[PDB]
């Protein structure tokens, strides 16, 4: 799967979206520069309207991850 | 699946330049983050370079920097992957993607010599 399509669902909790996303990003044929600009560029974006409220608002991972 | 559409592939001799363009005319597809993959046949589709709006931050894979360019012309909905200094290394099927897109068929790039 691309990380570009992993998207958090409506009630899907962010801890849940964050390891799908990490699962999906592991897996794609990449270097650790592309990974970690696709972290910084996708993880936030493609969280659901909720979270991504609460995000936009304030990074670390395990900031983000307490926030929601 | 709206479905990306790539053209500009070509047969051309190393040290030459290509560019390949993305759109969907017609459909909603610019998503913030957009990316192009390649794949050569048997092989992993790896990330090559992805561009996101805004700040135009761009991220190229090691094997690419110094060589292409990823653009995004969005009055015309149209990204771009501009290609110089071309490889043999660098043949493959060349594809695009935005969030939530349906893969396209590609555009195949070759490179003689």
């Amino acid at each position: 799967t691309s990380i570009l399509d992993i998207r958090q669902g409506p009630k899907e909790p962010f801890r849940d979206y964050v390891d799908r996303f990490y699962k999906t990003l592991r897996a794609e044929q990449a270097s650790q520069e592309v990974k970690n600009w696709m972290t910084e560029t996708l993880l936030v974006q493609n969280a659901n309207p909720d979270c991504k409220t609460i995000l936009k608002a304030l990074a670390t991972l395990e900031e983000m991850m307490t926030a929601c | 699946q709206v479905q990306l559409v790539e053209s500009g592939g070509g047969l051309v001799q190393a040290g030459g330049s290509l560019r390949l363009s993305c759109a969907a005319s017609g459909s909603f597809f610019m998503s913030n983050v957009m990316a192009w993959y390649r794949q050569a046949p048997g092989k992993a589709r790896e990330l090559i370079a992805a561009i996101r709006g805004g700040d135009m931050s761009t991220v190229y894979d090691d094997s690419v920097k110094g060589r292409f360019t990823i653009t995004r012309d969005d009055d015309k909905n149209i990204l771009y992957l501009q290609m110089n200094d071309l490889k043999p290394e660098d043949t493959a099927m060349y594809y695009c993607k935005a969030s939530g897109s349906s893969w396209g068929q590609g555009t195949q790039v070759t490179v003689s010599s």
